DNA sequence: ATATATATATATATATATATATATATATAT
DNA sequence: ATATATATATATATATATATATATATATAT
């Protein structure tokens, strides 16, 4: 979303390790301070002044001061890659020791700004746990959890660079190393460079070109090509949506045979299946039957469980009508 | 904020449809009709509008889901009748945006049962345009008929306000979609298709489908980096301590 | 290096099962069959959190594994798998690809669903221990999770102005009861969900739309008829 | 120092990524991306994406804005970092 | 005794001629295409049976050639049964190019990571700019257009390149490339401190390199 | 040995009459869900045939085994297709034991209904029955 | 009708032919602890009135397994169920299943 | 180790030529004597040395051996453009029966054009030489360079067996027959090559 | 500027080898 | 006279390697 915000701005036109050190050891003491002050506990205002003005703009100030000391050793490593090209390209074969202790030094000040990083980095992650901790002591607290979770990642950020440019640095220098032993063991007086070189320049005085195995492809057979189905087909084309309306019935019905059936669950009389519908269907046509009794047994099966059912004697099939109409329960007693 | 809503499904010169257009839910639309109405066409039709990968559409029975038929033929093929066949979706995003994603599909001819499937879409078609009428010219009496891709953008082409886009990947077809609030992945690969299919093909035959369950991890969790760039550190590592042994 | 790893292993382990432990708590107890909620766990593999322990502090006591020229990287860490934690018994898969799967760290969480069914607690969902609206009810679930997943996951690279369109289908719905289907319902609408779904039968008379559809033989082909239905005439 | 509305539309971006990446580490694979982004959103196109991409991220490079390492593994085979000058350009006004 | 490889065919060259890499091997080698010390596998399947193979591959009226580098190719000799074919003037300026790259500290920094503008501003630093692009087009006299021409066959060019083996892409950018040592072949009518014109014409005579 | 076999033989295939079209193989991708089902019984009741013509000759001459089939998500049918179903299987005196989740309610013959509670602390399938309708 | 517990497989009606997924063949959850029957009773044309059926037990251990004893019964009488055959009417509220 | 039989096939000193002619695409019939006698007795071994290449030995029903390439063939594979499969089966028609009497198993390439021009549909040709062309005497002469040069890569391929000289006069092997379509029972075999043609 | 050829990657289905668990008949301890 | 342990056969299903088809990027040539 910012490019919008950016295209109406309209807008356009110290490698030492003690510093590290110094500035962890404050960080150290400013964030022990504040994690104390936050344990301690107090009001909203006194949680601010201890937690929010001092904590806040301190570790951020420092925090970006140790990125900013982190950022400039990349510009010497930069500069060091760059002087040690320039010095290959003055002294060739007598750059070698040169080369090799620029590359010791450099590897030794990447490997103790790791370590100072690491000096300090477990400690100060436990006292930013212990922020963490005490941050819940208040409910308007949200903006320092913020912090808490925000100066986390940096922290560990700055730890990883850490390594990481090592991890890059260490690679580097290997191919440094290949190249002195590659580029100029062949070459120790350099003439096949400069030879190279006028060759460029004045090839085209002696145009020649080498020679290569150009073996014929296997030609092969084209599959065969697809051609779709054109048929302009024709139609007429569908009329405006009509509309059929479902019919409620059976809404009604098991709306009055759940009326008729409560008192049973009311008094908590045993209902009997069989007596029950072979009563309820004699106010229905034959034809109907059917969706009666359904719809009647799926209001009785609600209204407790009959206790027969776990006697292990089967019911009966007790006719419920003429035209031979049966149906199985036991009684329902258990309401 | 106001979610994007599928507005309707049009049907062209399908199996059993010649054109017709299923106006869809803002919740819920359901389809009924006895067995061999033509719901399950309707809903390939659909998925094939929104995944157009020849490659993963397969249309097994709901029996036997998953379970290797051995037909050699995907069931999309009998389901479009012969000549130009169109499937379409007017979606309006949650800008207020009505657009009209579809695709052109069309039988191949040959002994085998092979479709062809060109995808494309139309934004800023006005509200009172509707697909159906859109996509046929009124030829005769009351005979409407259908018109081929080329035909169609010269008619929208003609008309004002209108851009029409056809796409020869149905990668960038993807990418167009997303970027319209109409997919919640970015289908950048092969394998975000496939899970992405995988996902509708579940839900079609609804249920626990195997391939789901078995890749929850895949799935659900995201992918990492972080991890792959440490092991291959350790990697480069182990094998220059190899080298060094050696 | 390899201490390096089981540390960022270890830290991406604790932030997924951070967020799907968040995620969890947006499910409310969805009424399927005897399902009576479902919910997803997350937990770190002992079997390799001993793995992680071992490269973390013990790289070098198994050093004897790792540069034997006949083991790649892959069999190396399959064969240290192997070695540690020997009771898990894995089948008859090579050691290529096991180890080949040792290096995603997905892998090392056990990621399951679980469902309340009836009053037996929280149990794992097999297939094969479900009815079928049950595992409808179950699977429809799984999904919408995955899509909502997938959808808070592209949060940064879509515009803040654009919520992605939700669609799902379900076809043979007749499989599902009134009470599924009602559910199904209100967890769809809840999350803002379109369904589409299929039945012979009208299932769905009182909520969204419905059509009906007909074929009829003419003339030597074959055309569909669609109606409108309505709730109440 | 020379900063059109484009590139330090750009710079902005990669700063913002920047503090809210996790590790603070940026490949060009996701710098060629910052850029496409923000061309797409100042709608102009002189040449191709790729190109001016790269001939943005080789200026800033040079114009000491960029510190880019060779790594193969990485997404682009490159790592750029915001230099000193970088951090104040881009924070002056954020 | 009969049913012995013996009989037919040395022990070791039918070894060789039966692993599972001598296929890919002989596939990339008869297309035309140098193995490095990079591709670890097939360049010590070849360190291996490295004699068997010429004397194979001789019959093919081809000699399987070790460079001093130490990176082994096919050159075909005048009767040769697989067909033989010389790159371009263009091929060579950009392989002369690569090999100065492959030697030049200068962009050590680049860790052998080089893109395509970097190589084509080095051809132009290095080279006659009009009169080079005189050969991509007679009537370029500057125009853009032909700049842009000269950029895309130098492009087209390094692709062959990688083709044979010169070149490596890297295995996700196809517009970032790392060097191999067999460009060193490039520069072969100047390994040697003598007379240009002799050095030409005792290559010519070995069958390294014909003239245009 | 495969030869061996008459078998192998005769090449079967099982064909449909579809429609307006004529005879077509009968492909599980091209049909829908009811024509599938309604094939597979039909072809799983032509299985039984065969089976007992077959055993016939080794059975008692007064023997007729039981014929007995399921049909679980029934659901998934038309009435109609339900209807031909009962029909096929009055025809061939065979036994129907087919499960519907109360969608539908077949007029002939028997129906259980069945709800599950909880009783005592125990999961109980309250059971009843009907039968004679029609 | 069939006690072989190697094709006793009872996966959901979904994923009717898809792979195992898990080891269980889901019939030990549709059990109950003790002595379980499954019964059948049939009338042949000769018009004999047999009961098969199969004995099943939860086989206690680590895994979920079940034994299952098939067995016949011929001339019983038409007017004993089978459900009185296998539990015993105790004074108790609910039956007792006997082995 | 390695197979014996497939051994001696290897180390016979026609192996060279045949393996170059092979992954050349050229096909072996039976003119060839010593070739085909040589394919036809060491079938069993290079088949499955060939398809160490993920490419397929077929011996076709003509008897003609070739190389078919799979999806994952090692042999750098290549597709033959659109008039070359349509002047290959113009040669599979012209290997005709009253040939015999019409040109005594010898062609010219004036045959060959003349039988194109007229067979074939005028936007076919369009599309070989360039579509906005229409009936011009530059279009025809590049149509005929074209022609001439296609003719020049099936004879590469074994399909055409050029008669010694500079002039194009040539005689058509039996392997053209892998352009023609299958024979059924009764089918005029000039009817079936013509509708596929068309 | 765009049609076309080429190489690569992924999903999908086939075919084969193999380990697991169960059923059946016999051997041998109880 | 019995029940458990063994050997045999079988189906299940698990995994690998193969071969096919489709989509993609993109580099050539008119
Ligand atoms: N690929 C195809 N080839 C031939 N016929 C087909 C094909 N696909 C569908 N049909 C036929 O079209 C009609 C509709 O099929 P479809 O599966 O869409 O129906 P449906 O409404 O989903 O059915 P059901 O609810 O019974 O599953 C049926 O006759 C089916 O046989
Ligand atoms: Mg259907």
């Amino acid at each position: 979303e910012l490019v919008s915000w950016a295209r109406k701005n309209d807008f356009s036109i110290e490698f030492s390790t003690l510093r590290l050190s110094m500035q962890l050891s404050i960080v150290a003491n400013e964030l022990h301070r504040a994690a104390e002050a936050a344990e301690e506990g107090g009001d909203e205002f006194h949680w601010h002044r201890n937690v929010f003005a001092p904590l806040k703009y301190s570790v951020a100030e420092i925090f970006d001061s140790i990125d900013m000391s982190q950022r400039l050793m990349d510009e010497q490593q930069n500069f060091v890659k760059e002087d040690i090209a320039a010095l290959l390209n003055q002294d060739w074969q007598a750059a070698i020791a040169n080369c090799e202790q620029l590359l010791s030094e450099t590897s030794g000040t990447l490997r103790e700004l790791q370590d100072t990083l690491e000096a300090a980095g477990d400690k100060l992650q436990a006292n930013l746990l212990r922020i963490q901790d005490a941050n819940m002591g208040s409910g308007g607290s949200e903006l320092v959890d913020k912090l808490v979770f925000d100066l986390q990642s940096k922290l560990d950020r700055i730890i990883s660079w850490g390594q990481q440019a090592i991890d890059l640095w260490i690679g580097y220098d290997r191919h440094v190393h290949k190249f002195i032993r590659t580029a100029i063991d062949m070459d120790k007086n350099r003439i096949f460079s400069q030879r190279l070189r006028q060759s460029v320049q004045h090839y085209f005085d002696n145009p020649w070109t080498l020679t290569v195995a150009n073996a014929e492809r296997l030609l092969d057979m084209r599959d065969e090509e697809l051609a779709l189905r054109n048929e302009e087909v024709t139609g007429e084309l569908p009329l405006e949506l009509e509309y059929e309306e479902f019919s409620e019935i059976n809404d009604q019905l098991a709306a009055m045979i759940e009326k008729a059936l409560l008192v049973y669950q009311q008094e908590q009389r045993p209902l009997d299946l069989g007596a029950v519908l072979r009563d309820y269907l004699a106010q229905h046509p034959l034809p109907r039957h059917f969706d009666v009794a359904r719809i009647l047994v799926d209001q009785a099966v609600r209204l407790g469980v009959a206790e027969a059912d776990f006697s292990g004697l089967p019911a009966e099939w007790l006719a419920i009508n003429d035209y031979g109409a049966k149906v199985q329960a036991h009684v329902i007693d258990t309401y | 904020i106001e979610r994007g809503k599928f507005r309707s499904l049009t049907l062209v010169n399908w199996n059993g449809f010649f054109a017709r257009t299923f106006d869809l839910d803002e919740l819920v639309t359901t389809l009924s009709g006895g067995n061999g109405a033509g719901k399950s066409t309707t809903m390939a039709a659909f998925v094939t509008a929104l995944i157009p990968d020849l490659t993963l559409l397969h249309f097994r029975n709901t029996t036997e889901a998953g379970a290797t038929s051995g037909s050699r033929d995907k069931g999309l093929h009998g389901k479009l009748r012969a000549g130009v066949c169109y499937s379409t979706l007017d979606v309006i995003n949650s800008r207020h945006q009505r657009v009209v994603v579809g695709v052109r599909l069309q039988q191949v001819a040959g002994r085998d049962r092979k479709v062809d499937i060109k995808p494309f879409m139309i934004q800023g078609l006005p509200t009172a345009i509707q697909p159906t009428q859109l996509l046929t010219e009124n030829v005769g009496e009351r005979q409407a008929r259908v018109l081929p891709l080329n035909e169609l953008k010269d008619r929208l082409d003609e008309m004002e306000g209108v851009q029409f886009k056809q796409f020869n990947s149905i990668t960038d077809y993807h990418a167009q979609m997303f970027d319209l609030g109409v997919i919640p992945k970015r289908l950048r690969s092969a394998s975000d298709r496939s899970k992405f299919y995988r996902l509708i093909e579940a839900s079609l035959y609804g249920g626990i489908s195997s391939a789901i369950t078995r890749s929850l991890r895949d799935y659900l969790l995201p992918e990492n980096s972080g991890v792959r760039k440490a092991f291959q550190d350790m990697e480069a590592a182990l094998r220059e301590n190899r080298i060094t042994l050696e | 290096s390899s201490k390096s790893v089981a540390n960022i292993i270890r830290k991406t382990i604790q932030r997924e099962q951070n967020r799907i432990r968040m995620l969890n708590q947006g499910l409310q107890a969805v009424s399927f069959g005897q399902v009576r909620g479902v919910r997803l766990n997350v937990n770190v593999r002992e079997s390799h959190a001993i793995l992680l322990d071992v490269l973390s502090e013990q790289q070098e006591q198994h050093q004897d594994l790792f540069n034997s020229q006949r083991l790649t990287f892959s069999e190396a860490m399959a064969k240290l798998y192997q070695r540690l934690n020997p009771q898990v018994d894995m089948g008859q898969r090579l050691p290529q690809t096991i180890g080949e799967e040792l290096l995603d760290y997905r892998n090392y969480l056990e990621l399951d669903v679980e469902v309340n069914r009836g009053s037996d607690g929280w149990l794992k969902a097999e297939s094969g221990a479900l009815s079928t609206g049950e595992a409808i009810g179950t699977g429809m679930s799984i999904l919408v999770m995955v899509v909502q997943s997938w959808e808070e996951e592209s949060r940064r690279l879509r515009g803040k102005d654009i919520s992605p369109c939700r669609l799902l289908f379900l076809d043979q719905a007749a499989r599902l009861d009134a009470k599924s289907i009602a559910t199904l319902f209100e967890l769809c609408e809840r999350l803002q969900m379109q369904l589409i779904i299929a039945a012979p039968e009208n299932i769905s008379p009182e909520k969204g739309t419905t059509y009906k559809l007909v074929r009829k033989v003419f003339k030597n082909h074959e055309h569909v008829h669609v109606v409108g239905l309505r709730g109440f005439g | 120092i020379s900063l059109p509305v484009e590139r330090l539309a750009f710079l902005m971006a990669i700063a913002v990524l920047n503090s809210e990446r996790l590790d603070g580490e940026m490949s060009e694979g996701e710098l060629i991306d910052a850029f496409r982004e923000v061309c797409k959103g100042f709608e102009q196109t002189a040449e191709s994406v790729a190109v001016r991409a790269n001939n943005a991220i080789n200026d800033m490079v040079r114009q000491k804005l960029l510190n880019r390492f060779t790594s193969e593994l990485a997404d682009g085979n490159a790592i750029y970092r915001l230099t000193p000058l970088g951090i104040s350009i881009s924070d002056y006004y954020i | 005794s009969s049913t012995h490889i013996e009989q037919f065919m040395p022990v070791k060259l039918a070894q060789a001629l039966a692993n599972s890499l001598f296929p890919e091997l002989d596939s990339q080698l008869r297309a035309g295409r140098h193995i490095g010390i990079d591709d670890l596998d097939n360049h010590a399947f070849l360190m291996d049976f490295q004699e068997q193979l010429e004397e194979f591959y001789a019959r093919y009226n081809v000699e399987l050639i070790r460079a001093p580098e130490g990176f082994f190719y096919l050159r075909p000799r005048s009767t040769t049964l697989i067909p033989r074919s010389v790159l371009s003037e263009l091929d060579m300026m950009v392989g002369k190019i690569l090999c100065y790259l492959y030697l030049s500290p200068e962009r050590l920094a680049n860790q052998g990571i080089f893109t395509s503008q970097e190589l084509y501003e080095e051809l132009i630093s290095l080279a006659d700019e009009g009169k080079l692009m005189k050969f991509v087009n007679q009537r370029s006299s500057g125009s853009d257009l032909d700049k842009q021409k000269l950029q895309e066959k130098v492009r087209t060019t390094l692709n062959r390149l990688r083709r044979l083996g010169m070149v490596y892409f890297l295995p996700n950018n196809n517009n970032k490339f790392t060097i191999t040592e067999a460009v060193f072949r490039f520069g072969a009518d100047v390994r040697s401190g003598d007379d240009p014109r002799e050095i030409q014409l005792r290559m010519i005579r070995d069958g390294e390199a014909m003239p245009v």
